[PDB]
């Protein structure tokens, strides 16, 4: 199990490598055998969609007392957490875990 | 215990079982029954002894070398051992606690 | 819609009514008119089940930040909320309402 965390796995999703083909600027018109080193400058973007589909293992907890929840603080604050700010950026204002229901031992 | 020292246990480690009417509390030797695990001296060692000797630095023409004692020794490639062995006054089975990992339960 | 609240129902679930039947004491051997007055002190106890299947409305939000959430709290007590204490008795230490999700208007 990999020690910061998450599911270690023989085979993981495969590295999705990504370059632009290199275009080379004009030739000289004499022949030259020296690799070109010339080229347009480029760059690319795109969209990129990733679906995980994910199992879930439900509770089936018989426990009586209200278990502890991940909530958002009721009291009022300048920003909503886990939003933008007015100037846009997003910001994770706390590492959220994945601990909160409970089972015996 | 090894080879000729019956009369030697583990402070606690080894199940001890009282005779009929023994007390609760403070029961006499004479009260109680005390196994023995001499069984397993041949693949576990002894409960009261050091696992054995490692390195303790590096030894040059000018420092003799060092040896430590191992009085605690984790998993290793290639160790066998034996299980405690059952008893007709003890207990059965156990549940092995709900976790994550656990190491020859 | 009830005023404290609920499910306002024409034909709610029916009363239940139940009753000890009444068992006489010995009457006199010589009739009288009279309704008798002599009655068996007389008490019943049983088990009741009450079985009601709710239907839920899920909740289907596109909210990015995280939602309150009815939680207990984190931290020590001299008792579990919504247990037992030390007597046997439960209590209940707080009403629960049941707005914590949320939805545009």
């Amino acid at each position: 199990s990999p020690l910061m965390g998450g599911f270690g796995l023989k085979h993981p999703p495969p590295q999705i490598l990504i370059k632009n083909t290199p275009v080379p600027a004009d030739p000289p018109t004499t022949f030259n055998q020296s690799k070109l080193n010339s080229f347009i400058t480029q760059y690319s973007t795109g969209q990129v969609s990733v679906e995980i589909e994910w199992e879930l293992q439900k509770e089936n907890s018989k426990r009586w007392n209200p278990e502890i929840q991940y909530t958002s603080n009721y009291y009022k604050s300048t920003s909503v957490d886990f939003a933008v700010n007015t100037e846009g950026v997003y910001s994770e204002p706390r590492p959220i875990g994945t601990r909160y229901l409970t089972r015996n031992l | 215990h090894k080879d000729d020292e019956e009369r030697f246990f583990p402070s606690n480690g080894i199940l001890i079982f009282g005779k009929q009417n023994a007390a609760r509390d403070n029961a006499d030797y004479s009260d109680v029954m005390l196994t023995s695990e001499e069984e397993i001296k041949t693949t576990n060692p002894v409960a009261t002894e050091e696992y054995g000797i490692v390195a303790d630095n590096l030894q040059q023409q000018n420092t003799a070398p060092q040896i430590g004692t191992v009085n605690s020794q984790g998993a290793l490639p290639g160790m066998v051992w034996q299980n405690r062995d059952v008893y007709l006054q003890g207990p059965i089975w156990a549940k092995i606690p709900h976790t994550d990992g656990n190491f020859h339960p």
